[PDB]
């Protein structure tokens, strides 16, 4: 089961950006021409 | 993804010992820390015991404090619960389950997550009484309209319902139980039907006890 | 910044998996290690309320204006590209701001709640140690285990002990 | 007697950019940007219908290819690369209004 | 004084990476350089503060830094980055700029074709010098895994030059130079020079004469 | 997050309709209550700055490039459709991530000026008393209302009581 | 806001040209001036990376829908006017918004690096002086230009002076 | 913009004192700290002197401390070192040149820029050794196919290399020096040619030395 597809197949992710084709159709993330994007989900690693 | 498998059901005498044990698959069981929960019939929803993912501590609830043991192996992916001396306050429903605990209770892996995997399969419904595990009486209830089938005289009650093997389920009503004076309980279920196929279809109701290995089926005429 | 994880801790506890903020002390008993319950789970309720925030969106339904199969109209054709190539460009803009504002948020809330948990310890050890300014705590009398669990527990009594510091410190 | 404060850390962090540092490194970090997808049209809980080698122009006018297509009621239309519209040679005016149309619509 | 790992190799395209450790003194602390050494040339500004870049950066190249060491990332390498790269650091304790040891990198190159070897006598007027000189050379060809042996009249003797690859093709180019006197120049007929080069099936063999 | 008012303020005071950040006694005389006039004002110009700098909009001037009592083209109002509705996410995304962002650091602001004023009356109280931790002062030797008045008129004089300050807690 | 800058140092010092974050000293000696490098260097290296992410754009390669030298159809010309401005709305907002926070941030950044060398200082003269909430350290004993450049050097001890410090307060 | 001027090379015998000076222009001199850096021949870099932009503070690297001495003139916008006692591990190639350096050491003027105003210019080549500056030899070595220039017996070796005033660049190969047992280098340098143009072309090498004002050129013929 889908909600978004595009000319190669369909996308199944919760993610608000993706990187494959800027068309698509339905329910949708954004196309983004940024290759990664990584948000931190923990403080400053301080190696001993 | 969500599939399990429960044991220790069944009809124990009051003053014995009861043991339940469910075993879950799909995940890696080894870091979630797991709850045993009991919800008496009826409702109301009271909690049994907590466990850690390492069984570093237990921090059992008073009203079973120092009465229950429950214990973990991650190695089979199990969680057991042993309880002795079975009064009428332990005849309830027992949920193994994984809920919103404290962070130490789980693992540093699922912490930064916002899945918040979630839970609670399904029941156990352990009675203590005098045994007598009596076996299912039924009849057919026969004459818009309606039709049925009552299911009575019998101990204990995981009883299950279906109509044609569980194909019809619009306008079905499946009715609770009613305890008599006999230490027996009774069920009605019944089904909605324009008037007008009285002698037309093949109408089957099948009925399954399971602590009794009962399986009933029967049809209704006028 | 605050000067808690970049600032005077210059050395990060690998080895203290208990949480992300614990006490490692060492008394006469030897040397022990926990984790303090509060700010850990604060820290765990901020990021998955982040991410809870984050991960939902309705996404209004969208349908296709360009042919695949088939030749469109050379001039709409190019106002189209135009069009969903700024579209893109925008929201890629967008997605660098919000990660980058949103690393540096969690960072700083990390070392906010660092620095928050240090004031509530100093003012549970209000009249009887000092600070190093390493993250230690220079005793100057003693504390048991049990005193560090009142110290967890946010129980320690400084006035059971402040007249013994006093003559500690005076003689 | 001593007591020290601290926090933790991993042998292999992950690197963010921020507004300030444009490579920090941190624990166990989440990507963003999705790259793969699914070589596949999951239908499952939509009601389908392929046309296959059928146009949507010839559900309309009724071409051989498109018997199978003439009318009917979906949810979802799937429109294909070899989709033949005409039989006898010609072409449409407007035809992509009316493709448009026809891929919006649920049924004829 | 910095760690000083030699050399690194990768493909284009591999996102090859270069490390450099130091100590609390250097590395800190501390903020890190890189920069670039082409072939031949001078060197040219690539990383400062650790993750930036000057304007003739392309974006391909980064920078980094986790906590006593930091690290160098080439993202889109390709034929025209073939070249030096030398790290950089300032010191606490020495108040300057202490640096690494230095990195020659080169690309994986596919195998070319075997060297376009060309023998060459010593011309009429070398040997007017009261000196003589044989050149051998091998010119594009890949890798520099090469040994060449001099055969005078069929004997070795006993007691060369090669550039970097080129910033197009990665290909190299060896060339030796066999100097004698004119006592011992005239004394042998035959000269010639083989190779064991790993991009060929046996030892090729060029051979001029004299007159 | 500082640690003020989500942190060891436990309560707000309700009662305390005279600003959002005043002060509370209780002496000989009786309780007493007042508010400091510095941090309230900062924090009222913060906002009314904020709300200012946000309700100013010129607003270019647009028109009408769809019909509402006519047909138009289907391609073109299918681009028309998809342009605005895109317009449209972009803008509820822009506005979902303003609100939430100026709303968390409006409470954080407020936090640090609480924290401000507190570091300011501790400056002000230095040697002659102590902060038990719940935002409370536990005054060692006394305070009048005229003390109170130069404690909120930033007057209040250290030297005067240090030696009796001394003297009380060493006997 | 911390209270730094815009707080209890009531004045800045012009004259310091040597940083952003000194030391001005009056000993017996005479008038002293210094700067600390670390936070000045912190402050540096952080706008520098703020402005390196702000300057780098690919900026992906746009071409001409619209034709200047002859005239467009109505209705297109018409939207593509109404997307440009649109657009041209979204960039100017974002601008705006980026600006605004990224200012705020920059002040409130140097505010917080002054706020940690000053606790930082405070740790190194823990037990030695008292802060007077000017900005300045009321040293009880001395300090010779030697000791001011271990207060910068960050190698002031304390055990030293404590006793000396101790017996000035008591007598 | 990056424009500039250097002087001071040559060849200074061992125990002499060299002195070497930069000064450039496009920019203002006045703000930026300067720094001198040493590369022996091959490779290794080796940070020589550090000085401020008012020349507040030297602070020396410890390989020549106490025997280097750096200074700068902002006026006529010029640094210059001397260095005594030249050993032969003082033989390097000197840059001048502006690096990422702390804060003070630059003005409060480029603090605030992205810039980075970057540099490193050319090269000095200081030698040291019993000076005997000798003349260029050379030969031409003629016969796909290739042919070349071979440049021997000289000192010092600041040598350059072209063919035909520095028109062809395409295939040419300039090979590194070989110093030989008599204080002497060598150098070869050849460019590649179909096998089609033996007696077609005017094919000329050309080779400048510096510290001996030789400039030769040479043909090349079957
Ligand atoms: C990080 O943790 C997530 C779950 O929180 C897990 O899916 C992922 O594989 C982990 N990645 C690394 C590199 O540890
Ligand atoms: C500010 O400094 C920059 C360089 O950092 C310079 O280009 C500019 O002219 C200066 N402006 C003023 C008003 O000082």
């Amino acid at each position: 089961e889908s909600k978004c597809f595009w000319r190669g197949g369909s996308i199944n992710t919760r993610l608000p950006f993706q990187n494959l084709s800027p068309r698509t159709v339905g329910q949708c993330p954004k196309y983004v021409n940024r290759r990664s994007l990584m948000l931190a989900t923990g403080m400053r690693n301080v190696p001993e | 993804q969500v599939q399990l498998l429960e044991s220790g059901g069944g009809v124990v005498q009051p003053g014995r010992s009861l043991r339940l044990s469910c075993a879950a698959s799909g995940f890696t069981f080894s870091n979630y820390g797991m709850h045993w929960v009991r919800q008496a019939p009826g409702k109301g929803l009271e909690w049994v015991a907590i466990i850690s993912f390492d069984g570093s501590k237990k921090y059992y609830a008073n009203s079973v404090k120092g009465r229950s043991t429950i214990s973990r192996d991650n190695s089979k992916n199990t969680l057991s619960l042993q309880m002795e001396s079975l009064g009428p306050e332990d005849t309830a429903l027992y949920y193994c389950a994984k809920l919103p605990s404290p962070y130490y209770f789980d693992s540093r892996f699922v912490w930064v997550a916002a899945s918040a995997f979630h839970f609670w399969g399904q029941g156990i419904l352990v009675t203590v009484s005098s045994a007598s595990t009596k076996g299912p009486s039924v009849f057919p209830l026969a004459p818009t309209a309606a039709l049925g089938c009552l299911v009575k005289d019998y101990f204990p009650e995981p009883v299950t319902v279906s109509w044609n093997s569980g194909a019809l389920t619009s306008g079905v009503h499946t009715f609770p139980a009613v305890l008599q004076s006999s230490g027996l309980y009774s069920l009605s279920s019944v089904v909605t039907v324009p008037s007008s196929s009285l002698g037309t279809q093949t109408y089957i109701c099948n009925v399954n006890h399971k602590p009794s290995n009962t399986k009933v089926d029967k049809r209704v005429e006028p | 910044l605050f000067g808690a994880i970049a600032g005077f801790l210059e050395n990060g506890w690998e080895g203290m998996v208990d949480g992300w903020y614990g006490f490692r002390h060492q008394n006469a008993q030897g040397t022990g290690q926990a984790a303090d319950y509060k700010s850990t789970q604060a820290a765990i309720d901020q990021i998955t309320g982040k991410l809870n925030r984050l991960v939902e969106k309705t996404n209004t339904e969208f349908e296709s204006i360009e042919s695949e199969f088939s030749e469109i109209e050379h001039q709409i054709g190019n106002v189209i590209n135009w069009t969903k190539d700024s579209i893109t460009d925008i929201w890629t803009y967008q997605a660098e701001l919000l990660v980058a504002m949103e690393n540096q948020h969690t960072i700083d809330m990390a070392d906010s709640e660092m620095l928050n948990l240090y004031e509530r310890v100093r003012k549970q050890l209000r009249q009887n140690a000092e600070e190093d300014g390493k993250g230690c705590f220079e005793i100057y009398h003693a504390c048991d285990d049990s005193c560090m669990e009142s110290i967890r527990n946010n129980t320690y009594d400084h006035s059971q002990y402040r007249e013994e510091a006093l003559l500690n410190r005076l003689n | 007697d001593k007591i020290c404060l601290g926090h933790h850390a991993v042998a292999n962090g992950t690197i963010v950019k921020t507004l300030t540092n444009e490579q920090e490194e941190v624990t166990n970090a989440t990507e963003t940007v999705e790259s793969t997808g699914i070589n596949r049209l999951c239908m499952k809980g939509r009601k389908h219908k392929d046309l296959g080698n059928c146009h949507p122009i010839g559900m309309l006018i009724g071409t051989p290819a498109c018997d199978l297509h003439l009318t009917g009621m979906w949810d979802t239309l799937i429109e294909r690369e070899n989709a033949i519209a005409y039989c006898y040679p010609g072409a449409t005016v407007n035809v992509e209004a009316l493709r448009q149309k026809i891929m919006e619509s649920g049924g004829i | 004084m910095l760690t000083q790992p030699p050399s690194a190799s990768g493909t284009p395209g591999q996102r090859v990476t270069i490390s450099c450790s130091g100590s609390s003194s250097n590395i800190g602390g501390n903020t890190v350089h890189w920069f670039q050494q082409l072939p031949g040339t001078a060197p040219k500004l690539l990383i400062y503060t650790n993750s930036l870049r000057p304007s003739g950066v392309p974006d391909r190249f980064s920078g980094s830094k986790s906590g006593t060491s930091a690290s160098l990332a080439i993202s889109g390498l390709q034929s025209e980055d073939e070249a030096d790269y030398y790290c950089a650091a300032w010191d606490d304790s020495l108040n300057g700029q202490v640096f690494g040891g230095g990195t020659k990198l080169t690309v994986l190159g596919q195998p070319k074709a075997a060297p376009s070897v060309t023998l060459f006598p010593p011309s009429s007027e070398e040997l007017q010098a009261n000196k003589a000189t044989l050149v051998c050379l091998i010119s594009d060809f890949y890798p520099g895994a090469v040994t060449v042996a001099w055969k005078a009249d069929s004997s070795p003797v006993k007691a060369e030059t090669t550039t970097p690859s080129k910033q197009s093709n990665n290909k190299y180019a060896a060339s030796s130079y066999l100097s004698l006197t004119p006592e011992q120049w005239k004394s042998h007929r035959s000269y010639s020079c083989q190779v064991t080069h790993e991009g060929s099936t046996v030892e090729k063999t060029v051979a001029p004469t004299e007159c």
